[PDB]
């Protein structure tokens, strides 16, 4: 359960979505992003 | 380039951005006036079901399958509309009622601010509840992308008029030697305050000269501004926040979509190669294919488990063929 909502989602923060968007507890990872929308971990999940 | 999880992540970001947009939009009276007009024009055949909702998305949601272009045994546009109309009208109906309820508290809040005080704690909690349930409901309506974009345009237009009026007040204040910071701190949050001009007088001779000598311009502009607050059913500072909310959601959705399109360029190309000599240049084929891709992205429902690329192929192909 990450450290951001759409509103609080700053730049260079990881845009990896956690949970269902219809859920009240929906969040984004929000850790430091590196070369893209995602931290290394979630970039790995997201690509290839 | 994308894994299935990357596709899902993108879908989720788009959906979240969209939700943030709707969340901001539902605070404004104009968005629901618009939806009431659309209900009207549907009821009288002025407009077609396909212009208000995502037709193929909604129809696909009936059996929980992938959205596909409308029609050799598949359903035509008219077929889909015939299947979906009653349910869409029922939802618009229910939503109309929830909007009326919500708008009563909107008028209560704006009037309250106009008298200087605020909504009662109960009326306020009721406001919150109504907002939430309305946002959820509207989500079940599956509005057309063009309709949402139209709402966004209307919202932003209002905002441009507001920024104009505030610009005027700003230079006005400047001429009496009141800096931007001084003014904005005295002005932000009190745009609906009836006794503003009298209250700022207490800030000294510059302010007194400002709102007495130029009382005409000042009261005029503040009247116009207040009229915006009336035209949208929210106080001005709330409108400021709504606009930022919608902009933020919009940018997230736009970026996620862009990522998805870029990540499916190869697919687009591989489909364009199959239509080389049919009248159009390769780049034209690509751009059209991309229009189709973007449509596949708009209608994509990740929860239903169907593979994105093979689904997208139909929409890409349709865009290419149509252009031909
Ligand atoms: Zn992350």
């Amino acid at each position: 359960p990450g450290s951001a909502t759409v509103l609080t989602l700053g730049a260079h923060m990881c845009k990896w979505p956690i949970g269902d968007p219809s859920s009240e507890g929906f969040t984004f990872c929000g850790r430091r992003s590196s070369e893209g929308p995602y931290c290394v971990e979630h970039a790995r999940v997201a690509y290839q | 380039l994308l894994s299935r999880e990357g596709e899902i992540a993108i879908a989720k970001r788009i959906e979240a951005g969209r939700d943030t947009m709707i969340r901001g939009l539902c605070e404004s009276a104009l968005t629901f006036e618009a939806i009431m007009v659309w209900r009207e024009e549907l009821g009288t055949g002025r407009i077609l079901l396909r212009e208000v909702i995502d037709l193929e998305g909604t129809y696909a949601a009936i059996n929980g399958v992938a959205a596909q272009p409308a029609a050799g045994a598949g359903p035509t546009v008219s077929a889909m509309e015939g299947e979906l109309r009653e349910g869409v009208m029922a939802i618009l109906d229910a939503i109309a009622s929830e909007f009326e309820a919500f708008r009563k508290l909107q008028d209560k809040l704006v009037g309250s601010r106009l008298k200087g005080e605020d909504l009662s704690d109960a009326d306020r909690k009721a406001y919150e509840g109504l907002s939430a349930t309305i946002i959820q409901h509207l989500k079940t309506l599956k509005l057309n992308n063009n309709r949402i974009e139209a709402l966004v345009e209307q919202l932003y237009a209002i905002n441009k008029r507001l920024i104009g009026l505030e610009g005027r007040l700003l230079r006005l204040a400047d001429s009496y030697g009141i800096s931007r910071g001084e003014f904005l701190k005295a002005y932000f949050g009190s745009e609906l305050n009836p006794t503003w001009s009298e209250q700022v007088k207490a800030m000294g001779v510059r302010w007194t000269k400002f709102v007495e000598n130029d009382s005409q311009s000042v009261t005029d502009i503040r009247s116009e501004i207040a009229a915006l607050a009336t035209e949208t059913g929210v106080p001005i500072d709330d409108y400021r926040r709504i606009v930022q909310t919608v902009q933020k959601g919009e940018r997230e959705a736009r970026q996620a979509k862009k990522e998805m399109v870029e990540a499916n360029l190869r697919l687009v190309i591989s489909i364009a190669k199959k239509y080389t000599n049919r009248g159009l240049q390769f780049l034209d084929l690509i751009q059209e294919g991309n229009i189709g891709l973007m449509k596949a992205v708009d209608k994509f429902e990740y929860r239903r488990g169907y593979k994105f690329s093979t689904y997208a192929t139909w929409w890409i192909r349709q865009a290419i063929t149509r252009s031909i």
